[PDB]
DNA sequence: GGCGGCCGCTCTAGAACAGGATGTATATATCTGACACGTGCCTGGAGACTAGGGAGTAATCCCCTTGGCGGTTAAAACGCGGGGGACAGCGCGTACGTGCGTTTAAGCGGTGCTAGAGCTGTCTACGACCAATTGAGCGGCCTCGGCACCGGGATTCTCCAGGG
DNA sequence: TGTCCCCCGCGTTTTAACCGCCAAGGGGATTACTCCCTAGTCTCCAGGCACGTGTCAGATATATACATCCTGTTCTAGAGCGGCCGCC
């Protein structure tokens, strides 16, 4: 799995600032984003990781990424 | 093929391009480009040659001759040029033309003949034979019919009018071997009639 | 190896966007796609650890938190720009509102 | 003899550079006030023991995510037209930087007093735990209806063109 | 105030997304046998805490001294002006 970051699409950013109320969106917004989006989920995904090899499991469940969302002050609620 | 292809308004055609797809149209009429019509007129005007010498006494002979007698004096003339032009496809043709298509003969014959059907009225007519014309075309008014020049007019003058084509040949556009070819078949012409000498 | 080798509508700027917005604000669906955030997902998740699997709703829980914070911060993004007497968002806004949130 | 072109001369200003100004960086002198060593305890963890219970591990099982396809229409992406806006630039100004006069309360040190938090008993209901029990929460099945989907139609707000 | 180049609206053609469908096989979930070390005591003792105190580095103090910033004076480059010279 190589060059994933670009799955992101361009018109994906940019729907996203327009649910985010974003007037005009900027061609150097994307890989900002890109790179914002890739660092949140080196984090979550790390600490999910973490809480799966705590359980001695070998699949990540829902339950591990609502505890690691929730344990830094981003809870989410509905899984 | 290419960048620019269109019977309308061209838009880099390689269908209306910039528009949807509810406009198409595929009926037959006329096609002009102009140039997206002077660029929607510019913008809705922003926004608001001569014969070889071989046998050339005949025109010397006959322009002297011409100037009381016209080389003709009954009306119902016996020469006609349908016999003498049909000779062609049998004597010379059959000798002295490659072996292949006699085109170039029988094609130039009958644009030759197509030529004497209308060539009356704008050239070879001396001032006389204008009045024999005149009085020609008065006695064939009466039965109106066409005055087709085939059984009234002799071939003395064939040879002054392919005299009279290479200059005219020339007033117009035109490419310089076909000019060659003209002559040749000029010179095949007087190759045939130098030693036929009686009917001219 | 062994290889060498009539008019047109032509709607202004802002308006089709303020639609936009109106139309994605008011809506529910998820604006990502599935599978391309799946493979980001797996793809980050095997500089970590190899032989990982995701469920699908580990999948939909982790799009939708990464949808939400995403949205936040471009909410706080074009604050920042009309706050610097704009309405075209910088990478240096995003920067700056990282900054302030402390990540 | 008049005039355009050329070069020298003086005027003007940007800027490198040196000197004065004032708030800090240091060099002792000495206070000083907690810092860490010593002492004396003494109060909490360690050796050792009793007992047991929740996970390590094995087995099953069934379940659910990954690979892996065509299909098809939603949409990413390329590109043309163009359009409104980020920013360089310039000008207006005012309002906030700098500096002391003057006032004014912050803080150091002192004294008195009680508001009340630990501290020690005391006595007392209260919740974990053990028999004994029991009743609707939930998996699952039957039913059913609210809005996704599909169009049909429509008001309805928005852009383009004409007139003053 | 301008501008121009950066982004948006739309035409068009690819492009991979989602549902449709099929097995798989590691893997979550459950049940049971067993086993070590953690719950809970007994005793004590050696490391941790309260108190006392010599002390050694930090702060106050001040002439001396940095130290860079602000500003005055001069140096040198640039544009404007005027005198001189050659040509028609």
């Amino acid at each position: 799995l190589r060059d994933n970051i670009q799955g992101i699409t361009k018109p994906a950013i940019r729907r996203l600032a327009r649910r985010g109320g974003v007037k005009r969106i900027s061609g150097l917004i994307y890989e900002e984003t890109r790179g914002v989006l890739k660092v949140f989920l080196e984090n979550v995904i790390r600490d999910a990781v973490t809480y799966t090899e705590h359980a001695k499991r070998k699949t990540v469940t829902a339950m591990d990424v609502v505890y690691a969302l929730k344990r830094q002050g981003r809870t989410l609620y509905g899984f | 093929g290419g960048r620019c292809l269109a019977f309308h308004g061209p838009l880099m055609y390689e269908h209306y391009q910039g528009w949807k797809s509810s406009w198409d149209e595929w009926v037959g009429y006329d096609r002009i480009r102009a140039y997206n019509e002077e660029n929607i007129a510019m913008k809705k005007r922003l926004a608001n040659l001569q014969i070889p010498i071989k046998l050339k006494s005949v025109l010397v002979d006959d322009w002297e001759y011409v100037t009381k007698d016209k080389k003709i004096c009954r009306l119902p003339a016996d020469v006609t040029v349908e016999m003498v032009l049909n000779k062609y496809e049998h004597e010379v043709s059959q000798e002295l033309e490659s072996p292949g298509s006699q085109s170039q003969l029988s094609e130039y014959c009958a644009g030759l003949k197509l030529y004497f059907d209308k060539c009356l009225g704008n050239m070879l007519l001396y001032r006389l034979e204008r009045l024999q014309y005149d009085e020609l075309l008065k006695k064939s008014s009466k039965d109106q019919k066409p005055l087709v020049p085939i059984r009234i007019y002799g071939a003395i003058h064939l040879l002054r009018l392919i005299s009279v084509l290479p200059e005219l040949i020339s007033s117009t556009t035109m490419d310089l071997q076909s000019c060659q070819l003209l002559i040749k078949q000029t010179e095949d012409f007087l190759v045939w009639l130098l030693m036929h000498v009686d009917e001219y | 190896r062994q290889s060498t080798g009539k008019k047109p509508h032509r709607y202004r700027p802002g308006t089709v966007a303020l639609r936009e917005i109106r139309r994605y604000q008011k809506s529910t669906e998820l604006l990502i796609r599935k599978l391309p955030f799946q493979r980001l997902v797996r793809e980050i998740a095997q500089d970590f650890k190899t032989d990982l699997r995701f469920q699908s709703s580990a999948v939909m829980a982790l799009q939708e938190a990464s949808e939400a914070y995403l949205v936040a911060l471009f909410e706080d993004t074009n604050l920042a720009a009309i706050h610097a007497k704009r309405v075209t968002i910088m990478p240096k806004d995003i920067q700056l509102a990282r900054r302030i949130r402390g990540e």
